[PDB]
């Protein structure tokens, strides 16, 4: 038969399931619902490990728990008590014999061992993966401090000694790659030169590796606790989603830098070139899976300064046409051929991370915190769930790193782009208007000529790569 | 066969724009919500008597990507402009989101709905004679909502659709 | 995209997780942090083919040896780990085998017999020895290096192709 448990009036953790405090899902169960204890029993539960279930906890629980209570029930959680000798053992003890203590000694096994094991393995992962619950409370680390240095006895003791470690480490705190990267690419600006770099001068090829190298860790830099309960977008956001916002402003920033050389290019011609070589770093783009990047471009060629610029898109190559084409068809019908193709490319990649951030926020909108059942308030954990499966596509993005080599000096120039300088948002993008109107006339007005701006070659180099011995 | 509306919803961040949409696509009577499910988004309804098909576009989130507005707002026919009536700043944001509206679709006549939404019980801010006037200097209806209650929603998305058909 | 569920299995401080975090992240990890239960996801073109892989990371240490019944349920294949510096993590890979065998109710499971630490000189248990084992179970045999990469992609997409062949 199934093993006995402590009474529910000792021990919290032993009270049946009813659906008076936990709802599952229509091969381990599935919660819907439930109240905090029946969650955190079931996180640690006797019967089976749940990885996920212990991710989309700690990823989501301050949504319905403080982090201090949260520590409280699991050390609650890990102090069981051990049954009394049952008859046989009894009289075993009476006659000086050693008792069997086969009910206690399957109890320790079967129940107490994995529970504390789980509970130290939420303990673990708290501390390795969200450990700003910590850094933001100095009193909560002393008491997680406190409890993996106290717990006794030796079935317990390798993973209490190595969580006491971790923290440590984590309180005071390398890739391998089999090929080389490949050989940075050099145009007219030349190794060291940075006085000369721009759009025209540097390789395309090495302006997207260079932008793709600088959009990758800002994806890789964003945290969980930057997205959950939609802080991005509220009141404290600069001080909850730094690295969010950072990721984002990059992102805009270079879209309004190459609208910004479009317009600024008075001549047809060099205008043409500029397009096309910007459709050719989109091209680069494409090929390394930088879909942050892929966008970037396709949202300046879609904004209002440069998509009204008939006379120049007249002049582009057809090839280089179909190549914006697709990708612009990318984000078409609520972006359905990004999400096939991000689900089928091999990583590493850069996301476009503006999907998840209206998915994360919707979702916690447009559910509610809690359900109702038989006059109690249940948590509604289907609603988590749904938020730490995007939180985990995200993360499941951010392990692979790219093999291409930084160049320490195109990397300045990309986080140094101002081309808003100190203008305001709508003063600039009204001087990038006005600019397009000055360059391309609204018809019936005639087309105006204009001097060259360039004085070097604006001939592409391509974007096929090179490779001397 | 049936029309399809290119609905495009605008409007500050952070003040319960997104409850509009959700509310509408909703299992109006259940209140549960999965974003990701393909044509989530997409509702078909009957407005006078003619049946057709809703696709809202609502980047609620994405506000801080600022120069992807012009691209997500050229693909719309008729907009809703939100603000919260709790926050003056996203009322004060209305007369450039029109602006950009109208400079993105190349026209003075763009088919649009003022919409004020009462997202919680914060004291609001902007009275509804405020925006009426606004609308009115517009020529835009004007429509009040409920984050919570569903009031004003299916009026706010059937005046845009009626805004469209009478352009 | 078809979902994989691969266990990596074997005895304590064989390199589970610094194989797993090798293929996961690129990182070789320096640190000896006994695992309880860790789990990992991978997207990655195998074959042509995208695919997702779910990879549990298992706890080596015999204080956990009651715990492994559950886990074994849900995979659909295992990377069953020794390394080639320790004679007992090799002798203990049969006792693996047979419980997999026995919870799974199942003579043919997906299985890789993988012999970790390859970049070490000083060896004790032969590759042949190793490969005679494999072949009575009908498995390939792959020696890896967590700290250099060899062999790594090699026993876990070699795992993929036998859950997607089974
Ligand atoms: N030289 C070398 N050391 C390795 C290799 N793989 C792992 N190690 C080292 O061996 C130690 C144990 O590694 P670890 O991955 O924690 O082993 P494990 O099998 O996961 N242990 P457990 O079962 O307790 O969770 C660590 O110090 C790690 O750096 C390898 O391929 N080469
Ligand atoms: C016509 C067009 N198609 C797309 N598109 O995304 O496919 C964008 N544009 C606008 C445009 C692009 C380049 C240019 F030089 C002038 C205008
Ligand atoms: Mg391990
Ligand atoms: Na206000």
């Amino acid at each position: 038969g199934q093993m006995r448990l402590p009474s529910a009036d000792v021990y919290r953790f032993a009270e049946p399931d009813s659906e008076e405090n936990i709802i599952f899902e229509e091969g381990i169960p599935i919660i819907k619902a439930g109240t905090v204890i029946k969650l955190i029993e079931r996180l640690t539960y006797h019967m089976y490990a749940d990885p996920n279930f212990v991710r989309t906890f700690l990823t989501t629980y301050r949504s319905f728990c403080k982090p201090q209570e949260l520590l409280s029930l699991i050390i609650e959680r890990f102090e069981i008590p051990e049954p009394e000798p049952t008859e046989a053992d009894r009289i075993a003890i009476e006659n000086g014999d050693q008792p069997l203590s086969a009910e206690l000694k399957r109890f320790r096994k079967e129940y107490i061992q994995p529970v504390q094991l789980r509970v130290l393995n939420v303990c673990r992962h708290w501390v390795e993966h969200h450990f700003y619950d910590f850094e933001r409370d100095a009193y909560l680390l002393q008491r997680m401090e406190e409890f993996i240095g106290t717990v006794r006895g030796k079935a317990m003791k390798k993973w209490v000694e190595s969580i006491t470690k971790i923290i440590q480490r984590k309180k005071i705190a390398n890739i391998t790659f089999q090929s080389s990267p490949p050989t940075v690419e050099w145009h007219i600006s030349r190794p060291g030169h940075i006085e000369t770099f721009d759009l025209l001068t540097l390789h395309p090829i090495e302006i997207a590796r260079q932008l793709t190298l600088l959009e990758s860790d800002l994806y890789r830099a964003v945290q969980p606790s930057e997205l959950v309960g939609s802080v991005w977008t509220k009141e404290d956001k600069e001080i909850n989603s730094p690295n969010l916002l950072k990721m984002i402003r990059h992102t805009t920033n270079l879209t309004l830098w190459f609208e910004k050389c479009i317009v600024e290019t008075e001549n047809l011609e060099e205008r043409v070139a500029v397009v096309s070589r910007i459709i050719e770093i989109l091209q680069v783009f494409q090929e390394l899976n930088n879909f942050n990047g892929v966008l970037e471009v396709v949202s300046a060629m879609n904004s209002s300064p440069v998509y009204r610029l008939d006379h120049t898109f007249e002049q582009i190559p057809s090839r280089q046409k179909k190549i914006l084409e697709e990708a612009h068809e990318l984000s078409e019908d609520h972006y359905k051929k990004y999400l096939a193709k991000l689900r089928s490319i091999n990583p590493p990649c850069v996301p476009f991370f503006g999907i998840y951030l209206t998915n994360i926020l919707k979702t916690e909108e447009g559910n509610p915190e809690v359900l109702k059942r038989h006059g109690k308030e249940l948590i509604n954990f289907s609603k988590r769930r749904k938020v730490a499966e995007i939180t985990g596509e995200i993360q499941q993005y951010q392990n692979q790193p790219y093999c291409l080599r930084v160049e320490s000096d195109i990397k300045r120039f990309f986080e140094n782009l101002n081309p808003m300088g100190n203008s305001m948002e709508k003063e600039f993008t009204d001087y990038l208007f006005n600019k397009s109107l000055e360059i391309e006339p609204r018809n019936p007005k005639p087309l105006p000529r204009f001097p060259k701006k360039y004085s070097y070659p604006l001939k592409s180099p391509g974007v096929r790569p090179s490779n001397p011995r | 066969g049936m029309t399809e509306y290119k609905l495009v919803v605008v409007g500050a961040g952070g003040v319960g724009k997104s409850a509009l949409t959700i509310q509408l696509i909703q299992n109006h009577f259940v209140d549960e919500y999965d974003p990701t499910i393909e044509d989530s988004y997409r509702k078909q309804v009957v407005i006078d008597g003619e049946t057709c098909l809703l696709d809202i576009l609502d980047t609620a989130g994405q506000e801080e990507y600022s120069a992807m507005r012009d691209q997500y707002m050229r693909t719309g026919e008729g907009f809703l402009c939100v603000f919260a009536i709790n926050n003056t700043k996203s009322f004060e944001d209305i007369h450039q989101y029109r602006e950009q509206i109208k400079r993105v679709k190349d026209s003075d006549d763009v088919p649009m709905v003022l919409v004020g939404n009462k997202c919680d019980l914060a004291a609001r801010t902007v009275e509804s004679r405020q925006a009426q006037d606004l609308a009115r200097s517009y020529g835009i209806p004007y429509i009040e909502t409920s984050a919570k209650t569903r009031q004003g929603v299916e009026d706010a998305f059937y005046t845009l659709v009626r805004e469209i058909r009478q352009h």
